[PDB]
């Protein structure tokens, strides 16, 4: 699917 | 528990722009995207773009690149949504929600604010006018006459309705306002009655609008023939 | 952009039954769907994602399959608080998107409605404008036609309905028609008539009156 980065 | 509380409704000119916010309580902020979507009235649901609040990298919908622009503050857990070059195509429900995100990626929507409305219209601040829908002999429906309201002209939305202060709630329905070709809503309240008693029973809708800081009373009675 | 299509678009049903909502994709997107449950003034609320993992405080009665472009929203022995509108959800390029929603609403008997006209006050009279109002009151189902005759011809483009959402307590539907025109049209014509078609009566059924009587 579609992500946007790590967050941690 | 897990919440999302958005800023309140906001009226604009065409031209302009707007600033919402959602804030986030009961779990880590920057632990999850957030998504922004709208809900004109009448339709259904078209994504904005989404956020990821720890890095700040976000994407907007090709038709929102260069328009809309996502950012956060990480010291009070609040991400904005800028809007700009407004116009009446804008006028809907904002909501913030956060995305499960689990493993980095979009699975679902779960956690939901309560939803922003934006108006855009080139209309400005106007109470209603309230006009008695009269009951007649002619309308009579079995043991039963109808009766209204009719609250006409106002901007922005809401207005408030209530009938004799309150004291009179069965029967009354207050239609969902509609938008006019000028630009201004309207809508009608009505209770169906006894027709027996339309000689001496007192009916008063009372229209309410907090943007004109206006509060109306008309009295509604039955038609003579002179 | 990726299209969902959801059929059907409306549906009635009773407590009990069983309800099956297709989402159609215009391309395929894998395993990366979610349906969403929406009732009147409220959020969405997530249903199911994965395709076919059930969210988290769902009851059991909900279920979902499918991959690729076909999927299903299946909802066992229908509950009261499940009338609601539901929407599909892909997330697997950008931009998300979102089907167009089937709204599935309560079955009752047919009701006819109660219809009431109402001529302009004197006062918006005054004022530059005449609207006429027309109520339909507590009618099931909700297709009704309600067609605005002045002068035995009919109108278009002049008339403006607003409906209330299924009444809670009895399932019912109440409609209004409003006809607007400047005092310059209004005072062309002299009868003024809503005429209303609806399942429960067995013709149609006119109200009127005469301007100025």
């Amino acid at each position: 699917a579609v992500g946007i980065g790590a967050v941690f | 528990q897990e919440v999302l509380v958005q800023s309140g409704a906001e009226v604009k000119k065409p031209g302009a722009s707007v600033k919402v916010s959602c804030r986030a309580f009961g779990y880590t902020f920057t632990g999850n995207a957030l998504h922004w979507v709208r809900q004109a009235p009448g339709q259904g649901l078209e994504w904005l773009g989404w956020i990821n609040p720890h890095s700040g990298d976000t994407t907007t919908s090709q038709k929102f690149q260069g328009r809309v622009y996502m950012t956060r503050d990480k010291s009070i857990n609040t991400a904005y949504l800028d809007v700009t070059r407004l116009t009446s195509d804008d006028t809907a429900i904002y909501y913030c929600a956060r995305d499960k995100y689990y493993g980095n990626e979009a699975v679902g929507m779960d956690v939901w604010g309560q939803g922003t409305t934006v108006t855009v219209s080139s209309a400005s601040t106007k109470g209603p006018s309230v006009f008695p829908l009269a009951p007649s002999s002619k309308s009579t429906s079995g043991g039963t006459a109808a009766l209204g309201c009719l609250v006409k002209d106002y901007f922005p939305e809401p207005v408030t309705v209530s009938w004799n202060s309150g004291a009179l709630t069965s029967g009354v329905h207050t239609f969902p306002a509609v938008l006019q070709s000028s630009g201004l809503y309207s809508l009608s309240s009505v209770v169906t009655v006894p027709s027996s008693s339309l000689g001496t029973q007192t009916y008063i809708c009372n229209v309410n609008h907090k943007p004109s800081n206006t509060k109306v009373d008309k009295k509604v009675e039955p038609k003579s023939c002179d | 952009d990726i299209q969902l299509t959801q059929s059907p678009s409306f549906l009635s049903a009773s407590v009990g039954d069983r309800v099956t909502i297709t989402c159609r994709a215009s391309q395929g997107v894998r395993n990366e769907l979610a349906w969403y449950q929406q009732k009147p003034g409220k959020a969405p609320n997530l249903l199911i994602y994965y395709a076919s993992t059930l969210q988290s405080g769902v009851p059991s009665r909900f279920s979902a399959s499918g991959s690729g472009t076909h999927f299903t929203l299946t909802v066992s022995s229908l509950q009261p608080e499940d009338f609601a509108t539901y929407f599909c959800q892909h997330m697997s390029s950008y931009p998300l998107t979102f089907g167009g929603g089937t709204k599935v609403e309560i079955k009752r008997t047919v009701a006819a409605p109660s219809v009431f006209i109402f001529p302009p006050s004197d006062e918006q009279l005054k004022s530059g404008t005449a609207s006429v109002v027309c109520l339909l009151n507590n009618f099931y189902p909700r297709e009704a036609k309600v067609q605005w005759k002045v002068d035995n011809a009919l109108q278009s483009g002049n008339s403006q309905e607003s409906v209330t959402e299924q009444d809670s307590k009895d399932s019912t539907y109440s409609l209004s028609s409003t006809l607007t025109l400047s005092k310059a049209d209004y005072e062309k014509h002299k009868v003024y008539a809503c005429e209303v078609t609806h399942q429960g009566l067995s013709s149609p059924v006119t109200k009127s009156f005469n301007r100025g009587e």
